[PDB]
């Protein structure tokens, strides 16, 4: 019931709902939906609950040509989320937000249901301006113009977080929870490109006392933490295992199960 | 700014001094009259000769085709009127009119005329339907009359210019101009006038080598212009783009803009002097009779350009060489394919560079547009200027996101959000460049295959052809190549191992890339890539497709022209020509899809 | 680009008779006048390479009898300032070839109004070259 | 009188626009066109006059402007004052960090030091106001000089 659970209220003030519940984490990066200074432009924070997740969409209708009219916001998704509806924000005159929305469920408990991306298109009838004094008549007519592409992340989910027992918890999660992969890395001798996507796609916390490397280092653990939305968890081992090779064992066990396969992608 | 532009020496003959020349539209046939005192008739698409006639052997000064009246008029110096019906040759009348030298005929097309102005110092109309009648008797004279051109814009009011310099308007209740207007100080050789209808100039020819521009309207000499290389022989209002044709009495051309009025160029087909004219009416073409032959140069571009975003609308810019101002249309209403459609009116623009080409970007979005030789991207709602940089070629990467150029030079940098692409950075002679899916750099009358990342000499085919569309996805790919085409099947996989391995063939490419179909026999006036169904124009003027083993034409337009654009929802094309009328045929792409699929076995 | 929020011919006496505003932007005549009293008196009978009020620029020349003033913000160069406040200044009295006094203005008002125009038009400056000028007018 | 050699007129026809720009102007702007035509000038006022007008056209917009430099790139100055207010400009884009001072500002700048319009010079001297020394060294010589 995070800042993000602020969200889930503000988005609350609106009654056209098909489920929330309370905001668990939120996005951890705002897109921009449209791209810099467009005809129209968008910024877009993606909020997560415990049952579903929001887009809320934050913009300034750009050109003083257009106020968009009739608008809804068409996601279309690839790795699940049961689509409830698609937002319109009644009127978007120039220069100002508004809000339209885009809602889901979230599914929990799958192996794949909650990191999508979510295909959109904006559908306006659109209507001309003249700035100095107007004029608002129901008729103008629709053209569509593709808006870019949402993506959902595992941090827009999650707490990052220490564990309430890593020892036990640390094991138990294995014992419950489970997928590997491994690769044996023969061009590079490198963490660090694992490294990238790693602590930064899952934003969650390397340790156990294992984290720290300076610029050069020999081995590496991460033992890394925070929890996933739905309440459960998601949690990763990393052994980097330098020989000189690196071979590694990656883990995610989790107390989600959809989190163990997404982790190990996710991550990516 | 450049001669990127057309210039063709459209047809040839080195003779004499050929004084006069009179054109046929009406079917483009050309009229000339020699100081050879023969005088003959082409047809200059072939360099045929349509007819000669020997009707004097005295150098004949005048001729007209009288199209409407089906026959063709004539004028020699023996002060006599010989007529043929153009219907053959075969001689109508003949009847003296002018007794002295006759110099021009000015003709009302509106109504039955035939003007003319001859040495005598006279101006006679005699009217045809009365038979050649002489009508009236226009005078007002101080020398020989020269030249007479009628004011066809008002056909009915009509300028004569004389040597003793000096230029009478007439009305036709002044058998004597309006006024005469003390023009030149050598002599008007020579009065023209002003194509449009909208506003009013006239040029007048000397050789004193000063140029002065009349408004009639207000009644000025709106100015006067120098800078001149030799005696303007003659200087002419370029009718299909705004410039200055000059022309010397030693056969020297210039060019000086009529709105930069800079000189643009200098060009010499020494042919020596400017002793006719003569230009299409279409504003295109042109003859100039020149001593030591003429030659016809053919000018112009086939579009405006535009592009059109599949809601509808083409914005195109322009429209001739108006401004680039005027772009829209996104229309509102339905109705028959024969019949014809509404625009809406809002502009945008007014850029200055004067373009020749349009692409849109891959989402119709982008567009660049090269112009002056540079090339602006606009982004285009937005009516920004998307961007802007200096070509030779192009090739936009077909994703919709990079962009190749080919310098002016001639090897190759390409730019990805202006950056250039070294990953590829073969610079090997070329022809042109190809972007699409697949690299192509033409060259050495080859077509060569590129990667899109490095390079690879993909393959190599046979020739060069002319153009190529790729299908939609890329894969069927269309290669328009003169008369004959092809289309192929492009094979990845064996390129995956092939690189993987690397040992191959890239002379000739790798022989294990690509595969050959079957191929077409083309003539194409415009086509189309229904995502691989080549959907195409021929140039002989029927829209046929090319399905299912199969050629068919949906219909047979007019003459061939442009492809307006199908939307598929509406599922019809649009087609257009290129004076703004559109016209609809519907189709129903899921027929043809139908047709694909089940062949493919997806009968289903 | 705007320069001459106004342009001052002054007396000796401190007073303007002529001035034209290029911009107002407090009002009147009056206001204008104040203004003078203030600044011309203070300044009167000696002049500045450089002066400033509050971040605005004041230019002008001087006679000995005569007052010439032009204002513009204290936020930009000197030197084609001062070129202009010559080129007005030598143009003028090149002009006249002589020194403008409280005779001057009497001995031919006109001129004043018709100089006035010429240069500058309610604000920027149009009409230059002094001598050229000198010639080009006349009439 | 767009077209009109002695500039003169020109030039008063010029200063009336702006009023219509008061007024209004855009449809003035549909014009740019014949500012281009004209864009070829030769009288140094003159050459000043039309960007002042261009500036303001095209200030509604960066990026043709970025080509504009480019413009005037090939370009040096005839009725200077037409340095200056490119400077202010010049500087203006580049000032919120319309990136690279290295190539473009200093090409302007070595050509600007160099001039005995030591007033351009010092233009472009008055803004460079840095605190560490972008490049401190420099502006001492100018300064040495000024």
């Amino acid at each position: 019931a995070t800042r993000q659970e602020i969200f889930q209220e503000q988005l609350a003030a609106v009654p056209e709902f098909q489920g929330l519940g309370p905001l668990f984490k939120s996005s951890p990066e705002p897109v921009a939906l449209t791209e810099s200074e467009t005809e129209y432009v968008i910024r877009c924070t993606k909020h997560t609950f415990s049952d579903h997740l929001v887009f809320q969409f934050d913009c300034t209708n750009t050109l003083n040509d257009q106020t968009l009219e009739n608008v809804t916001v068409q996601m279309e998704p690839t790795e699940a989320y049961e689509v409830l509806s698609y937002v319109p924000a009644r009127s978007l005159p120039y220069n100002q937000p508004g809000t339209c929305y885009t809602l889901v469920a979230l599914p929990t408990e799958d192996p794949t249901a909650v990191a999508c991306t979510f295909s959109c298109v904006m559908k306006f009838t659109v209507k001309d301006c003249d700035p100095n004094t107007g004029e608002i008549d129901e008729e103008g007519y629709e053209d569509e113009y593709v808006l870019e592409d949402l993506e959902v992340t595992v941090a827009d989910h999650i707490q990052k977080v220490m564990k309430v027992n890593f020892e036990a918890a640390w094991d138990e999660v294995g014992d419950e929870f489970e997928k590997e992969e491994t690769f044996t890395l023969s061009t590079i001798k490198t963490l660090e490109e694992a490294v990238g996507n790693i602590v930064k796609f899952l934003g969650m916390h390397p340790c156990e006392r294992s984290d720290k490397v300076p610029e050069n280092k020999n081995t590496h653990t991460l033992l890394l933490a925070g929890v996933f939305r739905g309440g459960h968890d998601i949690l990763v081992r990393s052994r980097l295992l330098l020989l000189d090779t690196v071979t590694m064992q990656v883990t995610a066990r989790s107390s989600e199960e959809l989190p163990v396969d997404i982790i190990l992608a996710s991550v990516g | 700014m450049p001669l990127r532009l057309d210039i063709k020496r459209k047809l040839t003959a080195r003779s004499d001094r050929v004084k006069s020349v009179d054109l046929h539209p009406t079917e483009p046939w050309m009229l000339a009259s020699l100081y050879n005192g023969s005088v003959c008739v082409w047809n200059h698409e072939t360099q045929t000769l349509v007819k000669t006639f020997e009707v004097c052997d005295l150098p004949v000064r005048a001729a007209k085709f009288v199209a409407r009246k089906n026959w063709v008029v004539t004028g020699a110096d023996d002060m006599q009127i010989r007529v043929f019906n153009y219907n053959t040759l075969e001689r109508v009348h003949m009847f003296e009119a002018h007794s002295d030298y006759i110099r021009c005929i000015a003709v009302h097309p509106t109504q039955p005329f035939i003007l003319t102005s001859s040495d005598d110092m006279l101006i006679k109309l005699w009217d045809w339907d009365k038979k050649w009648s002489c009508s009236q008797v226009f005078e007002g004279h101080t020398h020989y009359v020269m030249q007479i051109v009628i004011n066809p814009k008002d056909n009915n009011q009509f300028a004569s210019a004389s040597l003793d310099r000096t230029i009478k308007v007439w009305q036709l209740g002044s058998s004597s101009p309006n006024f005469t207007l003390e023009g030149h100080e050598k002599g008007v050789n020579c009065i023209d006038y002003y194509s449009g209808g909208d506003k009013p100039y006239l040029i007048s020819g000397a050789d004193d080598r000063l140029v002065k521009i009349w408004d009639y309207q207000n009644k000025t000499c709106v100015q006067t212009l120098e800078g001149h290389a030799q005696n303007v022989s003659c200087a002419s209002f370029h009718p299909e783009l705004p410039i200055i044709i000059t022309g010397s009495e030693d056969g020297t051309v210039r060019i000086w803009h009529s709105s930069t009025y800079r000189l643009e160029s200098t060009l010499n087909y020494g042919m020596e002097r400017v002793w006719c004219v003569a230009s299409l009416r279409g504003s295109n073409n042109v003859a100039l009779g020149y001593d030591e032959g003429s030659i016809i140069v053919k000018l112009g571009r086939e579009e405006p350009a535009m592009s059109m975003d599949a809601n509808g609308k083409i914005i195109w810019a322009k429209h001739s060489e108006v401004q680039q101002a005027n772009l829209k249309a996104m229309g509102d209403t339905e109705i028959k394919d024969g019949e014809r459609l509404p625009l809406a009116v809002k502009d945008m623009g007014s850029c200055e560079i004067y373009p020749q080409t349009i692409q849109h970007n891959p989402n119709g979005r982008f567009v660049v547009v090269c112009g002056d030789g540079e090339y602006i991207i606009y982004t285009a709602m937005a009516l920004r200027n998307k961007s802007f940089g200096s070509a030779q070629e192009f090739a936009w990467a077909h994703d919709s996101s990079e962009y190749a150029i080919r310098e002016s030079n001639s090897i190759v940098k390409i730019f990805k959000n202006f950056k250039e692409k070294k990953s590829f950075k073969p610079d090997f002679g070329a022809e042109s460049i190809y972007g699409g899916f697949l690299l192509g750099v033409r060259s050495v009358n080859g077509l060569a295959f590129y990667d899109w990342e490095n390079t690879e000499l993909i393959r190599r085919i046979e020739i060069q052809p002319k153009h190529i569309f790729w299908s939609d996805s890329g894969e069927l790919v269309c290669i328009a190549t003169e008369e004959s085409f092809f289309i192929l099947k492009y094979l990845s996989e064996k390129v995956l191992a092939a690189q993987e391995t690397h040992e191959g063939v890239t002379e000739d490419g790798i022989e294990d890339a690509f595969e050959v179909l079957g191929e077409i026999q083309e003539i194409v006036k415009t086509g189309l890539w229904v995502g691989d169904c080549f959907i195409y124009t021929s140039s002989v003027n029927r829209l046929n497709y090319y399905v299912g083993g199969e050629i068919v034409t949906i219909a047979h337009l007019d003459r061939t022209m442009y492809l307006l654009g199908y939307i598929p929802k509406d599922n019809r094309l649009y087609l257009g020509d290129k004076e703004l009328n559109i016209v609809s045929y519907s189709l129903l792409v899921s027929v043809l899809e139908y047709q694909t699929a089940v062949m493919r076995r997806d009968f289903s | 680009l705007y320069t001459v929020k106004a342009i001052l011919i002054l007396d000796n006496d401190g007073d303007r008779l002529f001035a034209k505003y290029y911009d107002d932007t407090y009002p009147s005549v009056k206001e204008q006048k104040a203004f003078e009293k203030n600044i011309f008196n203070k300044t009167h009978r000696t002049d500045s390479e450089i002066a400033l009020l509050e971040g605005l620029t004041v230019v002008y020349k001087s006679s000995i009898d005569l007052y010439f003033y032009v204002i513009g913000s204290s936020y930009e160069n000197e030197l084609m300032l001062m070129a202009v406040l010559n080129c007005l200044f030598d143009s003028l009295s090149q002009m006249l070839r002589k020194n403008v006094e409280k005779r001057a203005l009497l001995e031919n008002m006109e001129g004043l109004f018709l100089a006035v125009d010429e240069i500058v038009d309610g604000g920027v400056i149009l009409e230059s070259d002094p001598q050229q000028v000198v010639h080009r007018v006349a009439l | 009188a767009i077209v009109d050699k002695v500039p003169s007129v020109s030039s008063s026809a010029l200063v009336s626009s702006l009023h219509l720009l008061k007024c209004s102007f855009d449809v003035v702007k549909r014009w740019v066109n014949e500012a281009q035509e004209a864009a070829s000038s030769d009288n140094i006022m003159v050459q000043y006059h039309a960007l002042g007008l261009l500036y303001h056209v095209r200030k509604n917009d960066r990026l043709a402007v970025s080509k504009m430099i480019s413009k005037f790139t090939r370009h040096g100055l005839k009725s200077p004052f037409a340095y200056c207010m490119m400077i202010r400009v010049a500087s203006k884009q580049l000032e919120e960090e319309d990136g690279s001072r290295d190539s473009p500002l200093f090409d302007f700048i070595e050509s600007c030091l160099r001039n005995k319009h030591e007033m351009v010079v010092y233009e472009a001297a008055s803004a460079i106001v840095n605190l560490p020394g972008c490049s401190a060294k420099e502006l001492a010589p100018a300064v040495s000089v000024l």
